[PDB]
């Protein structure tokens, strides 16, 4: 899994 | 602690009187959980991941316990593959990356 | 470096003889770059995350420099939003979470 998260 | 990453860095978190676990995630701006016991209203928030954009539930000023500290932060509730603690909360526990 | 998390943890990478930058991502098991030019054979892989699944090329035993340090490892290549260094590489450079 690639849990890159932009917010 | 000094956590190596030979495995997912998952810690225990207490939120809404449920023990949850989540991965200390330096590649996420925000904290994102699948389901949490949070009773109140929330605001619509769009987040970006690797495959597209999801709309999530933004709960503000949530009291949360991570690895021994009580912290207040924004917690997002969305379709994340795994529970994730982002930099918004990691900064508050003084978590750094070192190498 | 001791790197704080008040901003994205982005570092220089050196891949296929190109100076690039990438995000140290403790929430990624694998490493994924935007399209770069590599010798070697590739095999296709499907990787997941927020927003669903993306098809990438898996290159094995790839040499790459992360913040100056040479390490060898599996590098994924795909239409990521941003360059991501995963746990697979971060473990080779000695990167730890600290608090």
């Amino acid at each position: 899994t690639i849990m890159m998260q932009r917010g | 602690p000094q956590i190596t990453l030979w495995q997912r860095p998952i810690v225990t978190i207490k939120i809404g009187g449920q023990l949850k676990e989540a991965l200390l995630n330096t590649g996420a701006d925000d904290t994102v959980l699948e389901e949490v016991n949070l009773p109140g209203r929330w605001k619509p928030k769009l987040i970006g991941g690797i495959g597209g954009f999801v709309k999530v539930r933004q709960y503000d000023q949530v009291p949360i316990e991570i690895c021994g500290h009580k912290v207040i932060g924004t917690v997002l509730v969305g379709p994340t593959p795994t529970n994730v603690i982002g930099r918004n909360l990691m900064t508050q526990i003084g978590c750094t990356l070192n190498f």
